[PDB]
């Protein structure tokens, strides 16, 4: 119950991942990346990505560190922008 | 029209993720864009959904309670889909749309 419903490391480096999502038969308007150390106290970064692509690289890690990772997709309609239930995973470096 | 179970505009949270994978009574229906008429529909049940609007009047007929309605809307949904007098239950399918 998310959108993007599945999310996933294709590749990664010590610093650096490649992250894949399935994305929606609906228009996604636009997607949020987000991204920080699941320590907690570590501030979140995050970025946008176009609503037609499902891969994004996420660089500058540091290496062995065990991060969150959470595409979130927004739908435009009727002059409101909102957003759907996130999809997240942790990964270590 | 269509028929499919209307698709029309979108909206209602991408059609409940496009009914979240389906199940109880599916759903559709739509509406709303600059207007469409007005709108509405949902559906889901177990698995969550709900919805509603219809609404009407004004000569155009419509539904969704008020004491049964009428005048287009697929005979509304098909007599609710054979019951389901408020909702809760009913509908029988639709979904498909992109899916
Ligand atoms: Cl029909």
């Amino acid at each position: 119950s998310s959108v993007p419903t599945k999310l996933e490391v294709v590749a990664a480096t010590p610093t650096s991942l490649l992250i894949s999502w399935d994305a929606p038969a609906v228009t996604v308007d636009h997607y949020v990346i987000t991204y920080g150390e699941t320590g907690g106290n570590s501030p979140v970064q995050e970025f946008t990505v176009p609503g037609s692509k499902s891969t994004a690289t996420i660089s500058g890690l540091k290496p062995g560190v065990d991060y969150t990772i959470t595409v979130y997709a927004s739908d435009y309609y009727d002059g409101e922008i909102s957003w759907y239930s996130p999809i997240s995973i942790n990964y270590r470096t | 029209x269509x028929x499919x179970x209307x698709x029309g505009x979108x909206x209602x949270x991408x059609x409940x993720x496009x009914x979240x994978x389906g199940x109880x009574g599916x759903x559709x229906x739509x509406x709303x864009x600059x207007x469409x008429g007005x709108x509405x529909x949902x559906x889901x049940x177990x698995g969550x959904x709900x919805x509603x609007x219809x609404x009407x009047x004004x000569x155009g007929x419509x539904x969704x309670x008020x004491x049964x309605x009428x005048x287009x809307x697929x005979x509304x949904x098909x007599x609710x889909x054979x019951x389901x007098x408020g909702x809760x239950x009913x509908x029988x399918x639709x979904x498909x749309x992109x899916x």
